[PDB]
């Protein structure tokens, strides 16, 4: 169906649609509905897109890695590697970490692109808002510095998630039954770690300077 | 809410839908909180907690006002122009004579709208038009007629 | 900064400005009894880069941003600025506070 | 579309359609099963300062307005916009000779 | 005016404000303008606000709309700033407060 | 033919869910298994639920407070604090910590039963697994999702209040008095509906994937991973649909 | 979109908060959109289009409107069509037949100017309006009945 | 609307049960609740006040002067009931002045 790319795309499109939908509804109820493009961007970059992309990446890539490493552990393939004079951790876990570091930036770029596209499409097609007003309030109140810091957060989070899932899959036990339990535990830990990382990074970055100006 | 805070009772004529946990302000400084807004014998009574270290004359004026147009409300406890030597102690009451409320934006606009709709405003322009017809190019002639 | 009243919609985190540009933020507000009269005392945290730029006789006003927005502390240069520069030990006062909607 | 339609200040329906017919706008709404007279007066009015609009109906007459009935343009009114008011004040005050006004007073 | 605010010509965006800093004579504003847009040398920089909520920007207005053009790295000495709200509220309150209402 | 392959598994899931509903409304209920599965899901997805809900609501409140303080309207923050927490934060944290923990646990447990031939042991004894196993697990999933959504909303609101008041120095009375400005009965009702549907769908997907495990040496792990991915995708789509339906009603309008 | 809608070029002294893609209205009903906005000397050239279903009078006025406090500004063709010659495709509207919103800084400037020019001063502490109110209240106090009687008698005699 | 607060001198004492139309739609009858401990009187008057600037309302009760207790279930006549601001009328009344 596309693999990690398709799942990431669907989940980020859903998150952007939710932002646009609820945002436009609430602002139209209040009356100040031209700020939707301003509201959506700060919703995606600050809170929604990093966390949502992290959970989808956790699920797909981390659960796949945990299952693969557990299957290798049960099938005595790690023992086969150790017998043939190979550092099992270097061959498996370090390779997974390098692959994740290489792959995370394109994945999060696609996630950000699709979240922005979904929010804009929902606001300016289904809700029939003019594209000019949306683009103005989007490009005026969005700072590329926020996007760069968000990319750094996502890279750190992906490294942590890959480490956690490789740990849970590498030391699996109990045959084929234990692999599923390892996957579940790894998923719980990954959710907690992703949310904590995003919270700490946002607290550190904008604790003093909110990096947003509207009034005088 | 800290130890040493004093408790006062303010008999407001009305509260203007003021909620509990609103801010008590002295010199526009948030220095207290309103605890309860129970209505006793059809006259609203407010229980107000004020932080320690504030001196208020016994004839202090209490006034319910608006903090911002799209925002909250508050209770101002401001000394009058002739403060008394006696001070408000714990449990003392600010009577109905010293309690008042600022006009709301709705009440002000309602008064203005009453003037506009019940005051014959559409006549004014007509009057002005006719005045413009009297004085149009005739000011010197009117002066010499005087 | 001492003043007769703090002003409504003036809370910690309010911008302190010089010539209209932010140079700091408001830290805290307190009520101080001066000659048996309560007054407002504001503590400002200012980046020391601009301290050498602010004259000693700088006018201080607790002005309003918008009709709906909050208030900010505004510093301006007087007609005859002093050679001395603003610092932590200089007593300063607010010339005026914008009138409330009440 | 979806703005409130009211009778005596209480909600009775919503706005369903707005179409251009000649030099007029035909606005179709619902009354929620209620009945108004054929002499009723409609008025588009500003609800809040942020720009919300709603229709107010004042029922008049003894005849009953049948479904798909149309109120005449002479029984309906349009609001005086807040931006129109600000425009009037500012454009009029910009041309004032305030020195002459003060001297005359 | 703040950094990342819009630079406009007669209301249309032609650039963005890079930095706003204090000075002894006021404020110093540095901005970047697309090279496709040339502004006349007699233009003035007016700080404006889009609505009552906020969204400040800076508009370069030239009545002539022609002639010599500014060069990169130059400065616009002519400036204008809005009337501000606090003084207006004070003036309105003081003007209304002096009217004798009993006489009215 | 390309679409016909996933459609077979889709039809198997739908037929299994229909049989589960028939067994729920026709055959006697399994109270003991329902209690056991309810307590299992509670013990497996309660602490992670709080550990994901508290930092997430703190982050949302921090972002909202700073953006509104720059905006100037910092007294209406509680409105947003309610508006997200009731309708999105609650059900979405429920989605995450139910699909990740409880759905995967159900899939792993039923896969363990399948690979150990316990399902065949039940089937040769004349017993029907769909009535004895799936129905209590789906009902327990729904019940636990309902309770966890309620707890998430409450904890998020309280944590947002405490953070905003004791850290960002907003006014407490403005927080508690503006909570009901944009949130009412429609919001809590749509939140309850979201939680119930999410729990039911997660239980159904977990049970269906657990019963159809492939064995081998990676079959159970693959089944758990597919369960998690399918649950995430389906719950996000259902959340989008229900959010549209809920905003159609609205408290503000 | 072309061949299905009529395109019109209009010149404005100022085009603020108006962007391509903003709506074009007739009597408040959307009929089209705005294509482009580019500087033309000291004016602003705005090319927009409206659906060919609707007809617009040849002497129409394209006015920029700001519907509310925070909204998307629109272009409305002010006179609704009632017959006669129609606005043909490729028409040009100059500054004489265009209008712009009032803007908020203009409102602030005029409020400040009127409150300063017609307000109290150190030499005139009450202001011109306060002084005229005081003079008319003091100078006609007790003369209401006398003035009424005099006016009635004058009207009857004349 | 229904469910909005009824406050006596600004202090919440009940809720609005329902609003219906009477006299052929020319008037609106509001049925509301008041805390049983609070008696109303023959000169008690009702008004409808803004809760905020985004469209929320509430009912406001003023005691009046007479001490004659209004029996429960009675109706306050239109002679002592007044509406809210009606902002559209306020804005439209400025047209001749400007």
């Amino acid at each position: 169906i596309g693999g990690t790319v398709a799942i990431i795309g669907f989940v980020t499109l859903s998150a952007g649609s939710l932002i646009a939908i609820q945002g436009f509804a609430s602002l139209g109820n209040i009356g100040v509905e031209a700020f939707t493009g301003f509201f959506a961007a700060l919703a995606n970059i600050r809170v929604v897109a990093p966390v949502v992309t992290g959970q989808a990446l956790a699920a797909t890539v981390g659960a796949g890695a945990t299952a693969e490493l557990g299957a290798m552990r049960i099938s005595e393939e790690v023992d086969a590697l150790e017998v043939m004079g190979i550092k099992s951790i270097s061959y498996l876990v370090s390779t997974r970490i390098m692959a994740g570091a290489i792959v995370i930036i394109p994945l999060y770029a696609m996630a950000i692109l699709l979240s922005f596209m979904s929010a804009q499409l929902v606001t300016t097609i289904f809700y029939s808002q003019s594209v000019g007003t949306y683009e103005h309030y989007f490009h005026t109140f969005l700072r590329v510095d926020d996007v760069m810091w968000s990319f750094l957060e996502v890279i750190i989070m992906s490294v942590i998630v890959m480490l956690n899932h490789c740990y849970f899959g590498y030391f699996a036990s109990g045959g084929a039954v234990g692999v599923g339990e390892a996957v579940g535990r790894s998923m719980r830990t990954s959710l907690i770690a992703i949310v904590l990382v995003v919270l700490l990074a946002s607290l550190a970055l904008y604790g003093t300077d909110p990096n947003f100006n509207l009034t005088v | 809410t800290e130890s040493g805070s004093m408790t006062l009772y303010v008999q407001m004529p009305e509260t203007l839908a003021l909620n509990a946990n609103s801010r008590v302000r002295v010199r526009d400084v948030f220095v207290g909180r309103v605890r309860k807004i129970e209505l006793i014998n059809w006259v609203p009574t407010l229980t107000v907690d004020v932080e320690p270290g504030i001196k208020l004359p016994k004839n202090t004026l209490a006034k319910i006002g608006q903090t911002s147009l799209l925002g909250s409300q508050h209770v101002e406890l401001n000394p009058p122009e002739d403060p008394s030597s006696e001070l408000l102690r714990d449990g003392d009451t600010i009577p109905l004579a010293q309690s008042s409320a600022y006009p709301t934006i709705e009440r002000t606009l309602a008064g203005i709208s009453g003037i506009l709709t019940g005051g014959g405003i559409p006549n004014i322009e007509v009057i002005q038009t006719e005045v413009f017809n009297i004085l149009n190019g005739r000011a010197d002639q009117i002066r010499e007629f005087l | 900064v001492l003043s007769g009243r703090a002003g409504l919609s003036m809370d910690p985190g309010s911008k302190v400005t010089f010539n209209g540009v932010p140079i700091g933020r408001l830290a805290s507000i307190d009520v101080v009894e001066v000659d048996d009269n309560p007054e407002a005392r504001l503590t400002l945290d200012v980046d020391p880069k601009y301290l050498d730029l602010i004259p000693e006789n700088a006018n201080v006003e607790l002005r309003a941003t918008t009709v709906f927005g909050n208030k900010y502390i505004s510093f301006l240069s007087p007609k005859n600025p002093s050679a001395e520069r603003l610092s932590a030990s200089t007593p300063i006062r607010a010339q005026g506070v914008t009138t409330e909607f009440n | 579309i979806g703005d409130k339609v009211r009778i005596a200040g209480m909600d009775v329906g919503n706005v369903k359609s707005m179409e251009i017919d000649g030099d007029k706008v035909v606005i179709g709404y619902t009354l929620g099963g209620r009945t108004i007279g054929t002499e009723s007066r409609a008025a588009i009015r500003t609800d809040t300062i942020l720009g919300r609009k709603n229709i107010e109906i004042e029922p008049r007459g003894s005849e009953t307005l049948k479904p798909r009935g149309v109120l005449p343009v002479g029984q309906t009114s349009a609001p005086y916009q807040i931006y129109d008011a600000f425009l009037d004040v500012t454009r009029n005050a910009a041309g004032w000779d305030t020195q002459a006004v003060r001297q005359s007073l | 005016l703040y950094a990342t605010a819009n630079v406009t010509y007669r209301g249309t965006t032609i650039g963005k404000v890079t930095s706003v800093e204090p000075s002894e004579s006021g404020a110093r504003v540095e901005m970047n303008i697309y090279d496709r847009y040339k502004i006349p040398a007699d233009a003035t920089a007016n700080v404006h606000s889009v609505s009552a909520v906020g969204e400040q920007f800076i508009d370069l207005t030239s009545d002539s709309g022609g002639g010599a053009y500014f060069q990169p790295g130059d400065t616009i000495t002519k400036a204008t700033v809005p009337a501000e709200v606090g003084p207006a509220l004070d003036a309105a309150e003081k003007g209304l407060a002096v009217l004798p209402k009993e006489k009215i | 033919g390309q679409l016909e392959k996933p459609l077979a598994t889709v039809g198997g899931f739908f037929k299994m869910s229909v049989m589960t509903g028939k067994a729920l409304f026709t055959r006697p209920f399994q109270w003991k298994e329902f209690v056991l599965q309810s307590w299992f899901l509670i013990r497996v997805a309660f602490l992670p639920t709080l550990a994901v809900s508290i930092p997430l609501t703190v982050l949302i409140i921090f972002t909202l407070n700073i953006l509104l303080a720059e905006f100037g309207a910092a007294d209406v923050s509680g409105a947003g604090a309610a508006l997200g927490a009731v309708t999105q934060l609650g059900p979405l944290v429920t989605v995450l910590v139910v699909a990740g923990a409880g759905s995967t646990a159900i899939c792993a447990d039923l896969g363990a039963r399948t690979v150990r031939e316990e399902i065949d042991a039940l089937e040769v004894l004349g017993i029907d697994p769909i009535e004895r196993l799936v129905v209590p697990r789906v009902v327990a999933s729904t019940f636990v999702a309902f309770m966890l959504n309620g707890a998430v909303i409450t904890i998020g609101l309280v944590g947002g209040f405490f953070f905003g008041v004791y850290i960002q120095n907003v006014s407490a009375g403005a927080y508690v008095s503006t909570l009901t400005l944009l949130t009412g009965f429609p919001e809590v009702l749509i939140s309850v509906v979201k939680a119930t549907l999410f729990g039911m769908i997660a239980g159904l997907v977990g049970c269906y994937r657990g019963l159809t495990v492939a064995g081998g040496s990676k079959g159970v792990g693959t089944a758990v991973n597919e369960t998690l991915v399918l649950c995430v995708v389906a719950l996000f789509a259902v959340n989008v649909v229900l959010t549209t339906i809920g905003v159609r009603f609205g408290t503000g309008r | 979109r072309k061949l299905t809608n009529t395109t019109v070029t209009a010149y404005f002294p100022e085009v603020l908060a108006l962007y391509p893609g903003d709506k074009v209205l007739i009597m408040g009903v959307r009929v089209g959109s705005i294509d482009s906005i580019e500087t033309a000397g000291d004016k602003m050239k705005v090319v927009f289009h409206f659906n060919n279903k609707y007809k617009v009078p040849e002497n129409a006025t394209a006015s920029i409107l700001n519907p509310s406090l925070v909204a998307s500004r629109v272009i409305q063709l002010s006179p609704p069509y009632t017959g006669g010659p129609t606005l043909r495709d490729g028409a040009v509207l100059d500054v004489d037949r265009t209008q712009v919103p009032i803007e908020y800084d203009e409102v602030r400037n005029q409020v400040t100017r009127l409150l300063a020019d017609l307000g109290p001063t150190p030499e005139q502490p009450k202001g011109p309006f306060g002084d005229i109110i005081e003079s008319f209240a003091d100078g006609f106090a007790g003369k209401g009945e006398q003035l009424n009687r005099t006016l009635r008698g004058l009207s009857d005699a004349l | 609307r229904d469910g909005q607060f009824v406050r006596a001198a600004g202090v919440e004492v009940g809720k609005v049960k329902s609003v219906d139309l009477i006299n052929g739609g020319e008037q609106a009858e509001v049925k509301f609740t008041v805390e049983r401990s609070l008696p109303l009187f023959q000169e008690t008057t009702a008004a409808i006040r803004y809760q905020d600037l985004i469209g929320n309302r509430y009912l406001e009760l003023k005691r009046g002067d007479s001490d004659q207790i209004l029996p429960p279930g009675s109706t306050i006549p239109v002679e002592r009931t007044e509406p809210a601001l009606d902002l559209d009328a306020l804005v439209g009344g400025f047209r001749p002045l400007f």
